[PDB]
């Protein structure tokens, strides 16, 4: 009764791979700007040159060091950790504008912040605190986003990551922090993303659910609001802290008699068009202890605002369940609401908000509504897999016309998931479609100190070079996006395949993707894969 | 009743005011413990400023939201608050986390720290004939008795602290009438924290403060030495533990209700 | 980190079989008693003549007809019903004495009840009703128990099976019913088994949680006590109702952080002897919209006991969360403690009972605690199948010393599992052992109508003939407990399947089971199943 695990379309590695060029690397993030690929690992930052004829081996472009002092290392050793968890671990790495890079790193659980040359990655000026901007742990998952000039971020503040938080320091702008030991707020929170789009500032995290602890400990998934032109509250309440923070629980699920939820959210994308929708893409999995399975579910960014604009939830009597909150206790202004909007413009910064309306953002964090899933369900799922299903890329313009959307997914165990995002007969959203599923992971390449580590870490699709850049914490491998000459002469499955990066060209008879030179005859079937009487193999 | 302070101006800085308060549910407003600069310059504005004050690492210890939603009327009383040593002592009555379960503290500083990275709290009573007292009416620091000194092993410099406790741990504010006067050798105190810390730094037991960490934490495994005066660092901390100090009774009465020494 | 599905230790059917020697058999349960087994099915009751040298095909030794009134399955099809559900289905069939057995059936959708000759199977006496003694439908699970000649029952009062009850009827002892439309007492059950053991009888089934549905609505396995000296409550309070109903959540879950749940229980054994202990057996599994999984967990009927003399749940405010009752509020005389008892043998019937008791447990009928199970968690496990796990057999005596317990369960896809209950070093009981998985079905010989339900509805090991009885809808198999010649003339994996049915005999030089001829040298190993140093294949 619930839907099989389905089979891709079609049915290994000797990709080009990066190494240096021996120790680990332990790599513990890539980026993209311009036309190069950082990757951020430890005691390093290296690149790589996208464009330099793609050969054999990735050679390291230009490079960056940046060790832990032997002072640093010493204290960190000191309060009973490991040997290789003290070394500098690039966790942050942000493009500030066209000249500057800002670093912060773990620096042997000591994290500070630097800023850094755009172009010979030579440091400049004073390192400043890396407190709640990177974690002190290279294992922590943490949320680094420059928005005007600001640093939005979300870590943990002390060393036994007792306190998290959500913090904005930076930019001429005072600083805020979410209230401290408030599970109200924050209840061992889970950072995994955030996002810029509109006067608001979206994070993805998971915490420990005070709703539904009415029996043992349960996992919710949630989005958070807050306003870009947040300046804290007045004298009385919240001063020095968020006056803008919402969240709700997301809502990642197969619908039955009783529905059967994802909750551990593994990784949100970035805000993308899909059908003339913004729309961000979740992973989520079954509880560690529960039988494994991993869903894939898409948020329309209006809908996560919708449920802003909902109803509160509250808890009468200490002991009691939680309702929704009737609009005739909500104060005005409205709780969350950005200073300076729709009515809100009679408020020229936050610091004027009255005392009903902070005294209450501040006690009622939290919306009765949870954000709906587009198609209310999973696009995706993996039920009968051993590994989890982690990071996800992206390609909302794949294809001639550039009107179909093809979805990366990453594992855990190097296998990755590739479909393609589907359009109904009435033109919404309608599911999707398992179009392959390949093993990237190279032993011979990626297994060389007394680590093997399948596990994928960082995923970038660049269009630009036509390829995909996965990273495991021992080696960055470039995947081609559209590997067409693998279905071969055989026209029958090479149509069949409905792969927007792959047709048939007649001119050379065999199966070919899409280049530039725009003028040759390219023959694909997507929407129908059409098989109809075809000479076989 | 309900504030006391030292003032510590060991040689060579400005010193400061140690001082705990009772805040009345607003623990946003005011912190229940905290160190705050009293300069030589009597004009000086930096009258009264927090000793440290960044955005996170500041010298004060705020009672959590948390807290006071789990209990009721949650506060914490300071009784009293010494000087000793090279430490801060203050002596805290405050009601339990999950009848009116109330329990009596000891709380240790560093004189030099002002991070609050020292921070240590152990709870504190005296029994006598089966009977035990565990509410905090009154306290006094002096020196030992040649007939106490020889039975703490003290020298006669180092401290006593003198106390006087109600029956049980049973309504603070409408107390009964058995009260018993004992003495703690602060020396007890200063190794039993001394052990308290040691074990907890071999990865032995939790920190066990749930009224200001608001859940478990698990005591991390570290190569520190607890020397003789040690002051704290980032890691275990702020410390508690639920193991009484256990003073020597003095004397025992349930006619009258003792009230001060 | 979820423990994976563990191998069988041995690696197919043709066994004898029963078709009733042509159309299907529609069995809805199977019985033994005395030597003869019975077959409860359509419009009649087969028997088969167990010690009658089980031959090719079982053969049907004395047999029972009772068809539907023709008057009867006209008003069943009126009211909107199949042409195949309007029949009469049997659905209780217990021996009330050496005498007299009692059967009833649905009739289509009209249930009476008969009693009926031990020996040649002929009608006698007037009919009575089947209301609350037999479900209307053939499809649902129902409750027949007779202990101290009164019948306890539970299933549906209604035709349109809204009304759902436990119900105590017959025996010159006034007539006990659930209250009606009580959802605090009985929310929309699915009723399992029931045994009888000590001044009580133990109910077991599932309910839609009223503790939990503070989100959703979520299925809770139960277990229930009544006294077998109820009288009904006073004039005020219970009169005509149970005064010793009480329920308690059953615990079959794997432990966590946050810990994974069983709840749709299937099926629940007879009180049982393990290692010294009164147990039951029961099968659980994940809810139909859900990741497919099966737990076997077992109770002992102290801790059980232990349950129903611990706190109480009550909801304060109609709002509010499950909070224990101090004890405090707790009335005396107990509620629940049957009339006449340590301290209550100054209360000669329930109707004595004070009203303070009364309206108490008629307000509050569930436990605050959770019956746990023995070891803390499954003893047996399947998450990786795609059928679930239903019907159970024991065989508390197997093994030449008779000191091993081997279970036998049932699936959905006729496979059936084989596991040994395992005694610790401790002594005290420890976990299980996977000993062999073997199909059962018979598609040459059961699947001859449009039939083709290959899932098992009654189990029945008969020690007496060796054998273990397997019932389809279709027909009944006869399964020897063990086939020993399957392991075959090599030693060394004869020893290494640890069957307490088979070893090895020098005197043939081949693998054999156990017979009542004890003078011959059988030589097996058990519990180390040495293999050590021996000649192989
Ligand atoms: C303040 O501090 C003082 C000093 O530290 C402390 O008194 C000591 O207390 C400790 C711990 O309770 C005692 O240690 C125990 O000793 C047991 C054996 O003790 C006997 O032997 C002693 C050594 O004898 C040698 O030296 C003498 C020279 O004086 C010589 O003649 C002998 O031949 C021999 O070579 C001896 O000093 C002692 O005699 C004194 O003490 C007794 C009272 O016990 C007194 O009555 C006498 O008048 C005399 O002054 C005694 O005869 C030993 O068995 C025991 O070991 C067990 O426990 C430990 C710990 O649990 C385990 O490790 C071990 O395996 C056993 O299970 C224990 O070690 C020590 O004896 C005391 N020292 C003195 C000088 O009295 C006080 O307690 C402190 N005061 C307060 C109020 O707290
Ligand atoms: C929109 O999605 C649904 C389900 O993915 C599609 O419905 C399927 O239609 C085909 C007929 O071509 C059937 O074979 C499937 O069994 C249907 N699924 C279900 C669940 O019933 C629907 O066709 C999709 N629309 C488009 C244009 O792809
Ligand atoms: C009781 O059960 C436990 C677990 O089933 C047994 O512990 C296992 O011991 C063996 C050593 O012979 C190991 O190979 C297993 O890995 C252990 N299991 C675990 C989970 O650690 C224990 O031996 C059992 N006792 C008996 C007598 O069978
Ligand atoms: C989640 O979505 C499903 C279908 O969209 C809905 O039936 C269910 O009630 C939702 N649950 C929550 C908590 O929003
Ligand atoms: C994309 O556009 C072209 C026409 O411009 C059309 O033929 C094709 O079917 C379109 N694909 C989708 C998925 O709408
Ligand atoms: C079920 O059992 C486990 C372990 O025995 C325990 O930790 C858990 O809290 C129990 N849950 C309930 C509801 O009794
Ligand atoms: C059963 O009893 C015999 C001795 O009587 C012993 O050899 C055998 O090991 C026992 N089995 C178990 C499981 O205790």
């Amino acid at each position: 009764g619930f839907p099989e695990d389905s089979e891709p379309i079609s049915i290994t590695k000797q990709y080009p791979v990066f190494v240096g060029h021996r120790h680990r690397l332990d790599i513990q993030m890539i980026m993209i700007m311009n036309r190069t690929l950082y990757v951020a690992a430890r005691d390093h930052i290296y690149t790589v040159d996208i464009d330099t004829s793609h050969t054999e081996e990735i050679y390291c472009s230009k490079k960056l060091t940046w060790k832990s002092r032997q002072a640093d290392v010493d204290t960190c050793r000191m309060k009973g950790k490991h040997k290789d968890e003290c070394h500098n671990f690039i966790k942050v790495l942000l493009k500030k504008n066209d000249d500057t890079l800002f670093v912060c790193g773990t620096n042997a659980f000591n994290p500070s912040c630097r800023n850094y040359r755009v172009d010979t990655l030579e440091t400049f000026g004073d390192e400043f605190s890396g407190m709640a901007r990177c974690p002190y742990d290279a294992k922590h998952a943490n949320i680094a986003l420059f928005a005007d000039g600001k640093l939005y971020s979300a870590t943990v503040t002390d060393f036994l990551a007792i306190d998290a938080v959500i913090y904005r320091s930076l930019g001429d702008s005072p600083t805020l922090r979410t209230v401290k030991h408030d599970s109200k707020w924050l209840k061992e929170p889970y950072f995994v993303q955030a996002v810029d789009y509109g006067d608001y500032i979206y994070f993805f995290f998971r915490e420990i659910a005070v709703e539904y602890n009415t029996m043992g400990k349960v996992v919710f998934p949630r989005v958070a609001q807050v306003c870009k032109n947040d300046m804290g509250g007045s004298q009385r309440v919240l001063e020095k802290q968020w006056t803008s923070f919402l969240k709700a629980r997301l809502n990642c699920s197969v619908p039955g008699d009783s529905h059967f939820y994802f909750n551990i959210l593994q990784a949100v994308t970035d805000v993308i068009r899909i059908n003339g929708r913004d729309v961000v893409l979740a992973t989520f999995s079954t509880p560690y202890n529960s039988i494994p399975g991993s869903a894939v579910c898409a948020y329309d960014m209006l809908d996560i605002a919708n449920v802003f604009t909902g109803r509160f939830k509250e808890q009468k009597s200490p002991d009691s369940t939680w309702t929704p909150v009737p609009d005739e206790r909500v104060p005005k202004p409205r709780p969350g609401c950005c200073a300076g909007s729709s009515s809100l413009e009679k408020y020229a910064t936050s610091n004027e908000f009255p005392d009903d309306t902070l005294n209450f953002i501040k006690t009622h964090p939290l919306m009765d509504e949870a954000v709906p899933s587009i198609i209310n369900r999973p696009w995706f799922l993996r039920t009968m897999v051993r590994y989890r299903l982690t990071k996800i890329a992206v390609d909302n313009a794949a294809g001639p016309y550039q009107n179909h959307t093809v979805v990366f997914l990453g594992s855990e165990k190097g296998i990755i998931l590739k479909f393609l995002a589907r359009i109904g007969s009435s033109g919404f959203l309608n599911g999707s479609l398992f179009l392959e599923e390949m093993n990237v992971y190279n032993p011979e390449k990626c297994s060389y100190d007394g680590v093997e580590d399948k596990r994928i870490m960082g995923m970038q699709l660049d269009r630009a070079s036509g390829s995909l850049y996965v990273a495991f914490s021992t080696c960055v491998i470039k995947v081609p996006l559209g590997r067409c000459e693998r279905h071969g002469k055989c026209k029958k499955t090479c149509i069949a395949s409905r792969d927007p990066y792959c047709g048939w060209v007649r001119e050379s008879g065999s199966c070919a993707h899409l280049s530039p030179l725009s003028r040759l005859t390219f023959e694909q079937d997507i929407e129908r894969g059409n098989t109809d009487g075809l000479g076989d193999c | 009743g309900t504030m006391y302070g030292v003032i510590v101006r060991s040689e060579g800085e400005d010193g400061k005011l140690f001082i705990g308060t009772a805040v009345d549910g607003k623990q946003d407003y005011f912190p229940t413990l905290s160190s705050r600069k009293l300069p030589r310059d009597p004009e000086s504005s930096a009258m009264l400023d927090y000793e440290l004050h960044s955005d996170f690492v500041s010298s004060l210890i705020k009672i959590p939201s948390d807290t006071l939603a789990l209990v009721s009327h949650f506060d914490i009383f300071y009784i009293y608050g010494f000087a000793s040593g090279g430490f801060v002592y203050f002596l805290t009555v405050q009601p339990e986390t999950p009848d009116l379960f109330y329990t009596s503290r000891i709380v240790r500083l560093c004189k030099d720290d002002p991070k609050f990275h020292s921070y240590v709290s152990l709870p504190f009573g005296c029994t006598r004939a089966g009977v035990e007292y565990r509410l905090l009416q009154a306290a006094y620091l002096a020196k030992p008795g040649e007939a106490l000194a020889q039975a703490f092993n003290i020298s006669s410099d180092e401290d006593v602290l003198f106390a006087i406790f109600s029956k049980g741990q049973k309504q603070y504010h409408h107390p009964p009438d058995d009260s018993a006067l004992c003495a703690f050798p602060i020396r007890a105190i200063n190794l039993q924290i001394k052990e308290r810390l040691q074990s907890c730094y071999h990865g032995e037991g939790n920190l066990e403060l749930n009224w200001l960490l608001g859940k478990d934490v698990q005591c991390t495994k570290a190569p520190v030495p607890i020397d003789d005066n040690f002051c704290g660092l980032d890691i275990n901390q702020p410390l508690g533990g639920s193991t009484p100090v256990e003073g020597l009774t003095l004397y025992t009465t349930s006619r009258d209700r003792l009230t001060s020494v």
